C-alpha cells in the first residue's frame, strides 16, 4: 500500500510540474522588455525614530500612514506618529523575544507574538487611558514568526509549528487551522480581498490558504532555500517571496508559477523582509547587508539602494496610503524614507 | 640650520600626519565612530591644534631676532597654544578615568550611542580649558628685553609684565599643579588599576583552553603593558618644559639673558613636551589591531 | 502648535522619559541564554541557581547584578531561525552530558553547530560539562569505555600543564580533560578570537554554579569593553 | 633671544 | 496507521492542487501590466510630487 501511495504521490508530482511548465508559454520577462525603464530610484530618509531600545524586529501599518506600530526585542512595542514622529503608546511585553506585531485595520487593538508562543492581542482605546491585555490566545507549539488582522474580531497567526492558526479574538479559541508545511512558517501576509492569505515556511515552498475554506488551494515549490519573507501583490493576484538564497519570486496565483526571479551576483546575503508599493512596479526587499535594494517588478532591474541603516534591516513595510516607507533594523533605530 | 630644528619639523611632520589620518579614519570610517571613540579624536584635534600652534611659536623662537606677530599676534598665539595644552591634558584625564571605568567597572557600562553626552562633555573641557587660559591670555604681552652682549633691545613674548614677576610665579605654580600634579597623579593611578585588573583578568581567564585563551591573554597582557608605559612618556615628556618653565618664571631676568649650554637643554625639552603629542596617535595604533587595518587602509 | 500637538507632545516626553527608564534597567540586566539536549541537565542547573511556554525566563542576582537567563526547550529541534534573535547576548551556556558516552557525538555535533553560527559568530559560550559525578562513576566502573565511541582516546595523553583536583582519580581526569579538549577543540576551529569558549566542571548538586556564570559575563563583558574602546 | 627668559609652550 | 494517513493526505492534495483552472503565463503578465499602468498614477515614488503634498 505504502509502495502505491508513494508511485501515486510522483505521478501527481509530475503531473503538476508538465501542467505548469505547459502554460509557461513566455516569461513576464519577454513582455517586460518593451515597457519603458523605471529609472533610478533615489530615495530620502524624512524622518527617523529614536526610541527604541533593542533590535526592531517587527513593525506595520495601520489604515492611516499617521500611526506605526513597532516591536523591539526589549519587549517594547512603540507606537511612532510618522508626521511628527512623537509616541503615542508604549506596550510593555511580558515576553521579550517578540518577533511579530500588527496593527488592527480598524486601528484600536494590536498582536504581537514570539518564542512565548502565545499571541498577546492589546486594546488602545482602552478608557482607562493605558494599555491593557485584551486577549491573550495560546495553543501553538512553537514560536509565533508573523501575525496580521483580518478584522476587528478575528486574527491569523503562523507559528514555527509549521501550522497557521486563525483565532476569534472574543472566542480565545482556534477559528480553523492549516497544516501541510513540512518547516516552520516564518511569515503571512493577506490578500488585499481579505479571502485568502499566502504563507511561506522553512520549506522550499508557499501554499496559499483560505480564510472560509481551511484548506491550501495552491502550492509553489519554486525555492531554493527557507522563504523567510513575503507580500501579497497590491493587485491580490500574486504575491513575492524572499529567502536566505537572496532572489526575490514573484509567484502569480492565476499562472501558478514563477514569473520573476530577482537576483544578482553581487548580492550574496540572504533576505528578511518583503513589501510592494501601491502601484507594484517597485518591489523592495529588505537583505542582511546592511541594507535594502528595491526593483522593478516588470524589468526586474535594480531601480534603487538604501543605505542609511548600519545593521541588518528586519523589517519593513510601505503606508497603506502610499506617502513612505518604514524600515526598522537591529540598529534599534527605524527609519522613514520617501 | 643648527642640527636641531631638523628633528623639531621631523617631530611636527610626523604628529600632524598621524593626527591628520586619525580625524580621517574617525570621519571617514564610521564604523568606529562609537561613544568614547569622541573623547580620542577630540584629543587629535586638541594635538593638532597644539601643532599647528607649535610650528609659529618655535619658529619665532628660534632663526630670528624677535618677535614678528605683534602683541595682538603673541596674544591670540598664546591663548590657543595653552588651549590646546590644556585640551590635551584634560581628554588625556578623561579618556584615562573612561579606561578605569570601563576595565576595573565592566559590567556598569554606560548607555550606548549616546553621542550628545560625549559631546557636552568634550564641549565643557573645551570651555574649562578657554576659562583657565583667559588669564595668560589677558596678561600675555610683546616686551622689550636688553642684552648687555649686544647692548640692544629685542622684543619678545611675556605672559605677565615684568612689573609683576611674583604674580606670574604664582601663576606658573597653579599652572604646574593644574597640568602635571593632579594631571599626571590621577592617570597614573588610574592606569595601574587597569593593569592590575588586566593582570587578574589574565590569571581569572581560563588558561588551559588549546590556542583560543592564551592569545587573548598576551593581547590583555601587552595592552596593560602599553597603558604602563603611556604614563611613564606622558611624565617623561611633560616634566621637562614644566620644569623648564617654573625655572623661567622664577627667575624672570629683565635686561640680561643667560645664552649658556641652556639653550639645547630648554629646546631638548620642547621636543619632548611634543613627542607626547606623536605618541598618543601611535600608542592608538599599538593598542588595537584592525585599528591599525583600517589606518593603514585610509593611509 | 495647538493644544492637541501640546498634549501629543506631552505624551511623548512622558513616553521618552518610562522608555529611558526601561532602557536604563535593561542594559543595568544581563541576558544570557542556555541551551542542551533533553539529556543534559540543564533543568537541573536552573532549579539549583535559587540565588506551550517556548520561552522559560529565569532572573536572578550575583555579585549584585541581575541575570537574566532565558531557556527555549519547548520548541522544536530545528534552530536555524529562532535562535538569531539571540544573538548579542552576553553569553550562551551550553549544557551537555558527558557521562553518556552515546549521546556525546550529537552534542559535540550540536555544539560545533551553534559555534560556526553565523549569527552567534560573535557570542561566546559558556560550556557547563554538568553530570561529572556520572561520569567519574561510569569511567571507575569501566563497563563503557570511551574508545569504543571515540578511538582517539586510546591514543590521547593526559595534559601535561593539567591541574588534577585532590582525589580524582587518574582515569577520571584523563578522561574528562578529553571530553573539555574535545569541546575546546570544536571551538577553537574557525574561531579568529572575536568569540571563545568557557569550560567547566560542574554538578547535578554543585552550589558554587552562578559564580562560574557571573566570572564568564564579567570577562566577556571586559573583553567587549576593551573592543569597544579600541584598547585591543 | 626669545628662546630665553618666557613663557609656556 | 499515520504514514499511510499523512500519505493519503499528500496524495490528496496533490489531487486537488492539481485539478485548478490555470492559464497562459502571457494573460497573467499582461493583467499585471496593466495594473502597474493604471496605478501608476498613484504610487508613492514611481512619479515626482512636491513637498506640500507630502
Amino acid at each position: 500500500e505504502l509502495d502505491q501511495l508513494r508511485q501515486e504521490a510522483e505521478q501527481l508530482k509530475n503531473q503538476i510540474r508538465d501542467a505548469r511548465k505547459a502554460c509557461a508559454d513566455a516569461t513576464l520577462s519577454q513582455i517586460t522588455n518593451n515597457i519603458d525603464p523605471v529609472g533610478r530610484i533615489q530615495m530620502r530618509t524624512r524622518r527617523t525614530l529614536r526610541g527604541h531600545l533593542a533590535k526592531i524586529y517587527a513593525m506595520h501599518w495601520g489604515t492611516d500612514s499617521r500611526l506605526l506600530v513597532s516591536a523591539s526585542q526589549d519587549g517594547k512595542l512603540i507606537i511612532w506618529d510618522s508626521y511628527t514622529t512623537n509616541k503615542v503608546h508604549a506596550i510593555p511585553l511580558r515576553s521579550s523575544w517578540v518577533m511579530t506585531c500588527a496593527y488592527a485595520p480598524s486601528g484600536n487593538y494590536v498582536a504581537c507574538g514570539g518564542l512565548d508562543n502565545i499571541c498577546s492581542i492589546y486594546n488602545l482605546k482602552t478608557r482607562e487611558g493605558n494599555v491593557r491585555v485584551s486577549r491573550e490566545l495560546a495553543g501553538h507549539t512553537g514560536y509565533l514568526s508573523c501575525c496580521r488582522f483580518l478584522d476587528d474580531n478575528q486574527i491569523v497567526t503562523s507559528s514555527g509549528d509549521t501550522t497557521c492558526a486563525l483565532w476569534d479574538i472574543e472566542t480565545g479559541q482556534q477559528t480553523t487551522t492549516f497544516t501541510g508545511h513540512t518547516g516552520d512558517v516564518m511569515s503571512l501576509s493577506l490578500a488585499p480581498d481579505t479571502r485568502l492569505f499566502v504563507s511561506g515556511a522553512c520549506d522550499a515552498s508557499a501554499k496559499l490558504w483560505d480564510v472560509r475554506e481551511g484548506m491550501c488551494r495552491q502550492t509553489f515549490t519554486g525555492h531554493e532555500s527557507d522563504i523567510n519573507a513575503i507580500c501579497f501583490f497590491p493587485n491580490g493576484n500574486a504575491f513575492a517571496t524572499g529567502s536566505d538564497d537572496a532572489t526575490c519570486r514573484l509567484f502569480d496565483l492565476r499562472a501558478d508559477q514563477e514569473l520573476m526571479t530577482y537576483s544578482h551576483d553581487n548580492i550574496i546575503c540572504g533576505i528578511t523582509s518583503v513589501s510592494f508599493s501601491k502601484s507594484g512596479r517597485l518591489l523592495l526587499a529588505g537583505y542582511d547587508d546592511f541594507n535594502c535594494n528595491v526593483w522593478d517588478a516588470l524589468k526586474a532591474d535594480r531601480a534603487g539602494v538604501l543605505a542609511g541603516h548600519d545593521n541588518r534591516v528586519s523589517c519593513l513595510g510601505v503606508t497603506d496610503d502610499g506617502m513612505a516607507v518604514a524600515t526598522g533594523s537591529w540598529d534599534s533605530f527605524l527609519k522613514i524614507w520617501n | 640650520l643648527c642640527a636641531i630644528y631638523i628633528t623639531y619639523a621631523v617631530i611636527i611632520s610626523v604628529g600632524i600626519l598621524g593626527n591628520a589620518i586619525l580625524i580621517k579614519v574617525f570621519f571617514k570610517t564610521k564604523s568606529m565612530q562609537t561613544v568614547p571613540n569622541i573623547f580620542i579624536t577630540s584629543l587629535a584635534f586638541g594635538d593638532l591644534l597644539l601643532l599647528l600652534t607649535c610650528v609659529p611659536v618655535d619658529a619665532t623662537h628660534y632663526l630670528a631676532e624677535g618677535w614678528l606677530f605683534g602683541r595682538i599676534g603673541c596674544k591670540v598665539l598664546s591663548f590657543i597654544r595653552l588651549t590646546s595644552v590644556g585640551v590635551s591634558v584634560f581628554t588625556l584625564t578623561i579618556l584615562s578615568a573612561d579606561r578605569y571605568k570601563a576595565v576595573v567597572k565592566p559590567l556598569e557600562r554606560q548607555p550606548s550611542n549616546a553621542i550628545l553626552k560625549t559631546c557636552v562633555k568634550a564641549g565643557c573641557v573645551w570651555i574649562v580649558s578657554m576659562i583657565f587660559a583667559l588669564p595668560e591670555a589677558i596678561f600675555s604681552n610683546v616686551y622689550t628685553f636688553r642684552d648687555p652682549n649686544k647692548n640692544m633691545t629685542f622684543e619678545s613674548c611675556t605672559s605677565y609684565p615684568v612689573s609683576k614677576k611674583l604674580l606670574q610665579e604664582i601663576h606658573s605654580l597653579l599652572c604646574f599643579l593644574v597640568f602635571y600634579i593632579i594631571p599626571l597623579s590621577i592617570i597614573s593611578v588610574y592606569y595601574s588599576l587597569i593593569a592590575r585588573t588586566l593582570y587578574k583578568s589574565t590569571l581569572n581567564i581560563p588558561t588551559e583552553e588549546q590556542s583560543h585563551a592564551r592569545k587573548q591573554i598576551e593581547s590583555r597582557k601587552r595592552i596593560a603593558r602599553t597603558v604602563l608605559v603611556l604614563v611613564a612618556l606622558f611624565a617623561l615628556c611633560w616634566l621637562p618644559n614644566h620644569l623648564l618653565y617654573l625655572y623661567h618664571s622664577f627667575t624672570s631676568q629683565t635686561y640680561v639673558d643667560p645664552s649658556a649650554m641652556h639653550f639645547i637643554f630648554t629646546i631638548f625639552s620642547r621636543v619632548l613636551a611634543f613627542s607626547n603629542s606623536c605618541v598618543n596617535p601611535f600608542a592608538l595604533y599599538w593598542l588595537s589591531k584592525s585599528f591599525q587595518k583600517h589606518f593603514k587602509a585610509q593611509l | 502648535l495647538s493644544a492637541e500637538d501640546k498634549a501629543a507632545v506631552e505624551r511623548s516626553k512622558m513616553i521618552e522619559k518610562q522608555l529611558q527608564k526601561d532602557k536604563q534597567v535593561y542594559r543595568r540586566t544581563l541576558r544570557l541564554l542556555l541551551l542542551g539536549a533533553d539529556n543534559s541537565g540543564k533543568s537541573t542547573i536552573v532549579k539549583q541557581m535559587r540565588i506551550t511556554s517556548g520561552i522559560f525566563e529565569t532572573k536572578f542576582q550575583v555579585d549584585k547584578v541581575n541575570f537574566h537567563m532565558f531557556d527555549v526547550g519547548a520548541q522544536r529541534d530545528e534552530r536555524r531561525k529562532w535562535i538569531q534573535c539571540f544573538n548579542d547576548v552576553t553569553a550562551i551556556i551550553f549544557v551537555v552530558d558527558s557521562s553518556d558516552y552515546n549521546r556525546l557525538q550529537e552534542a559535540l555535533n550540536d555544539f560545533k553547530s551553534i559555534w560556526n553560527n553565523r549569527w552567534l559568530r560573535t557570542i561566546s559560550v559558556i560550556l557547563f560539562l554538568n553530570k561529572q559525578d556520572l561520569l567519574a562513576e561510569k569511567v571507575l566502573a569501566g563497563k563503557s569505555k570511551i574508545e569504543d565511541y571515540f578511538p582517539e582516546f586510546a591514543r590521547y595523553t593526559t595534559p601535561e600543564d593539567a591541574t588534577p583536583e585532590p582525589g580524582e582519580d587518574p582515569r577520571v581526569t584523563r578522561a574528562k580533560y578529553f571530553i573539555r579538549k574535545e569541546f575546546v577543540d570544536i571551538s577553537t576551529a574557525s574561531g579568529d578570537g572575536r568569540h571563545i569558549c568557557y569550560p567547566h566542571f560542574t554538578c547535578s548538586v554543585d552550589t558554587e554554579n552562578a559564580r562560574r556564570i557571573f566570572n564568564d559575563c564579567k570577562d566577556i563583558i571586559l573583553q567587549m569593553n576593551l573592543r569597544e574602546y579600541n584598547l585591543v | 633671544x626669545q628662546w630665553a627668559v618666557x613663557h609656556f609652550l | 496507521t499515520a504514514s499511510i494517513a499523512q500519505a493519503r493526505k499528500l496524495v490528496e492534495q496533490l489531487k486537488m492542487e492539481a485539478n485548478i483552472d490555470r492559464i497562459k503565463v502571457s494573460k497573467a503578465a499582461a493583467d499585471l501590466m496593466a495594473y502597474c499602468e493604471a496605478h501608476a498614477k498613484e504610487d508613492p515614488l514611481l512619479t515626482p510630487v512636491p513637498a506640500s503634498e507630502n
